[PDB]
């Protein structure tokens, strides 16, 4: 089996959430191969299948359990497990398709959706953009229930898509960016729920590109700057890694 | 959301050709055309990409595959939702595609980092 990390929305605190994300990160990357002070995820290449994934088990106050599967090479959700059912996004290629076959062999029913996991597709199904979908302990508790009741036809696809967007952001993105972890912490501390602002969203969009620029950078300096947005939507550029140290936590592996 | 490439055609060896791709669709409309990154491909190989900039120095930044650096150039006109691919010293025959996405632009040299694709256009040296 793959490594399992636990979390519950019941009685959650800034500290329980922080422990959870730190634990996730710890399992995602060896910690070796760090660049400009930032840990880099394992190379998808020649990566033994028994090391390809990790598992994230979520529960809420309604006493319900769901288990998410993450790809350690990009920290993204590839599918999940709820009771006797396991569902998978549409793989980008055959190798990834072949890879996910090793997940949740523990169950009879294995489904693969016609749609992938990209925000654009999920937002279309959800009928809402990330900017309009609330995040926090509250939404996560409701996300867990929905994922759980999907085998009954009781939770509609938009609700499922919205739930995928919530989980991905509060887990995958939080793991990738200290910034976004801190964004959930703030929500959890004051027990408020609210949608991600343009600064969160643009970081999500740019994670792949930021990773690339840092690892190919001439000793920290990007060849060409990358443009992001502030909380108020105004735009600004970054020219080197130094400004990103307190912001990005993991990077996708690249050459060299 | 929807991209159409043109300018494809037959060129003599060592000549020049400019490809064109115009984008249109809901959501442009946050998610304006300017907030999307574009990339040219031609298996499928990365040719070059482009990101838009409102900073002081440039109106956009480009990224070219090594083999192409000293020959091809990329530009764009943001107000017309259009991006160009200027090819000099042709040799290179293939189908040229334009892709776009929130995760596209400079530093995105992989087909999976773009969520939208054009029909392509044929270039024969
Ligand atoms: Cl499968
Ligand atoms: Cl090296």
């Amino acid at each position: 089996q793959y490594p399992i990390i636990n979390f519950t929305t019941a009685g959650a605190t800034v500290q329980s959430y922080t422990n959870f994300i730190r634990a996730v990160r710890g399992r995602l990357t060896t910690g070796a191969d760090v660049r400009h002070e930032i840990p880099v995820l394992p190379n998808r290449v020649g990566l033994p299948i028994n090391q390809r994934f990790i598992l994230v088990e979520l529960s809420n106050h309604a006493e319900l359990s769901v288990t998410l599967a993450l790809d350690v090479t990009n920290a993204y959700v590839v599918g999940y497990r709820a009771g006797n059912s396991a569902y998978f996004f549409h793989p980008d290629n055959q190798e990834d398709a072949e890879a996910i076959t090793h997940l949740f062999t523990d169950v009879q029913n294995r489904y693969t959706f016609a749609f992938g996991g990209n925000y654009d597709r999920l937002e279309q199904l959800a009928g809402n953009l990330r900017e309009n979908i609330e995040l926090g302990n509250g939404p996560l508790e409701e996300a867990i229930s929905a994922l759980y009741y999907y085998s009954t036809g009781g939770t509609q696809l938009p609700t499922l898509a919205r739930s995928f967007i919530i989980c991905i952001q509060m887990i995958s993105e939080a793991a990738r960016f200290q910034y976004i972890e801190g964004e959930m912490r703030t929500r959890i501390r004051y027990n408020r729920r609210s949608a991600p602002d343009p600064s969160v969203i643009t970081l999500e969009n740019s994670w792949g590109r930021l990773s690339t620029a840092i690892q190919e950078s001439n000793q920290g300096a990007f060849a060409s700057p990358i443009q992001l947005q502030r909380r108020n939507g105004s735009k600004f550029s970054v020219y080197d890694v130094s400004i990103l140290i307190p912001i990005i936590a993991l990077m996708v592996y690249r050459c060299a | 959301v929807q991209l159409v490439e043109t300018g494809g055609g037959v060129v003599q060896a060592g000549g020049s050709l400019r490809l064109s791709c115009v984008a249109s669709g809901r959501t442009f409309s946050g998610r304006t055309f300017s907030d999307h990154g574009l990339g040219w491909f031609r298996e499928r190989e990365f040719v070059g990409s482009i990101s838009w900039s409102v900073d002081g120095d440039a109106t956009y930044y480009t990224d070219l595959a090594n083999s192409v650096k000293g020959r091809f150039t990329i530009s764009g006109v943001n107000a017309k939702n259009t991006v160009y691919l200027q090819m000099n010293s042709l040799k290179d025959t293939a189908v040229y595609y334009c892709a776009a996405g929130l995760r596209g632009g400079t530093y995105a040299r992989t087909i999976y980092e773009y969520d939208y694709w054009g029909q392509g256009t044929q270039v024969t040296v």
